């Protein structure tokens, strides 16, 4: 029933857009997109760029959890998500989430649900560069 | 005896080893324990990144430390998660 | 001080992409969008159109409205929303919203806000036309 | 005597009405119950609308329908907002 449109690991940048439109249903009364971007500031500290690398599962993995978010799911039509690896200039999209659903409450929960499940349970990490040319690794300082 | 296992480093993990992966020699029947107490030991920083880490083991989360290891099995050491 | 790119009321096609595009803010990590379309059917019947009409007062209650959801907001960058009124076929959008914040969780709930508040207190009324050649006035059935 | 006010319909109100404003006669004093009354008893499907709507008087909500309206008095009939 729920459909999964997109589950995709990509060096190649994303868009919102693009997964707004790929969710589109005739049924569907609600989208509800979600964008994760590369903050300027981190701790107080300016952020140069990161770099997300992937344990050689992610791309399987992530498929897999975008289908169990979608067949878990009720009142949701169409899901996608994308996450970007690679090199990442500050203000760029790491993560694009659509979800679209008959009505505003599925999407909305869908979404950020979504949302949690990837950055949880996804193995890639994220190296974070900072300006004064130090450099931290997530979950790991 | 002994037998040789490869283990392969991601992320902190990586950074803190020197390399992406590392061929350990170990007595025959080491846990996955004596292993990771092994790396550990030698370097400071990796064995703080060691001890949050999950890992895998041919590809199978691994459960109990206490398992055995087999010749030629591989390791993969996983820190925690930092997606988005 | 959380900002309004825009509080628009129009008879022209509106686009989630441009809100996104509006509400982007150097130090927002989390961009939430909300998309609301017509649907093909409604209580069973097929949809033919939609026609939207609202009170004179419309415009400026919408703009009060989202400077309230901005204000009382916290974690929040920007905030930008535009409803449609007019004639609108099936699958286009009525409402949209976007939301920059900081963080994921203001970003998601701000949003959700924005939405639930623009469609309860602002006046504009949606009278459906189905295909079988009947017509409704929501909430005045 | 009497004054004249107007009234202006919207959407489902406007429908049932027939038109989109309607200059009312009324006794000077005559209140906005007094006005909707009115309304109500000439058209059967008007009244079922107008009974959920709220109104406004030259651009403010009529919080009691007991108050006096005034010559050249605006009244705005509103049904439930339906947006989105």
């Amino acid at each position: 029933m729920t459909q999964v449109l997109r589950a995709a690991l990509t060096d190649q940048p994303i868009f919102l857009a693009e997964h707004e439109e790929l969710v589109s249903h005739r049924s569907a009364g609600a989208i509800v997109g979600f964008v994760g971007m590369i903050r300027d500031r981190d701790g107080g500290r300016g952020v140069l760029r990161l770099e997300y690398s992937a344990h050689p599962s992610a791309a399987q993995v992530l498929a897999d959890l975008v289908a169990e978010v979608a067949e878990e799911s009720s009142g949701v039509r169409a899901v996608a998500a994308s996450h970007r690896i690679g090199v990442l200039q500050v203000g760029e999209a790491a993560l694009v989430a659509a979800v679209a659903a008959d009505h505003r409450r599925a999407a909305f929960g869908t979404c950020a649900h979504l949302v949690e499940t990837i950055k949880a349970r996804l193995p890639v990490w994220k190296h974070q560069f900072f300006e004064d040319g130090t450099d931290e690794w997530v979950g790991s300082v | 005896a002994g037998i040789q296992v490869t283990v392969r480093y991601f992320a902190a993990a990586r950074a803190a080893a020197g390399a992406g992966s590392e061929k350990v020699t170990l007595r025959s029947g080491a846990t996955v324990a004596e292993l990771i107490d092994g790396l550990s030991v030698r370097d400071v920083r990796l064995a703080t990144v060691l001890s949050r880490c999950s890992y895998l083991r041919d590809g199978i989360v691994v459960r109990d430390d206490a398992v055995a290891l087999s010749a030629g099995d591989t390791i993969d050491v996983l820190p925690p998660f930092a997606g988005g």
